[PDB]
């Protein structure tokens, strides 16, 4: 029993881990389209490419 | 070692997921290259004269 919790606590914080990283990544994505929302949709950007 | 990765096969996938989180950075790599550098749809040259 100690094998197997000691397995299955190292799979939970690998996951939790890798949520933690794609949670941040996401963050940054949600960021940049509220900033998008803020400049393009609600005036008129002179950013190029932007 | 044969007993070594008859052993290793016990613990699951966690190398899978190990590989699949390299190789996502690995693309992700290319990634940057490709959507930092080319950012022109034609490749410009400058006339003879200087």
């Amino acid at each position: 029993i100690d094998r197997l919790i000691t397995g299955r606590l190292q799979s939970l914080q690998t996951y939790v881990t890798q949520q933690l990283i794609r949670a941040a990544e996401i963050r940054a994505s949600a960021n940049l389209a509220a900033t998008k929302m803020s400049e393009c949709v609600l005036g008129q950007s002179k950013r190029v490419d932007f | 070692s044969t007993e070594c990765s008859n052993l290793l096969l016990q613990y699951g996938s966690f190398c899978t997921q190990l590989k699949r989180a390299l190789t996502g950075i690995a693309v992700e790599q290319d990634k940057n290259t490709q959507e930092v550098f080319a950012q022109v749809k034609q490749i410009y040259k400058t006339p003879p004269i200087k």
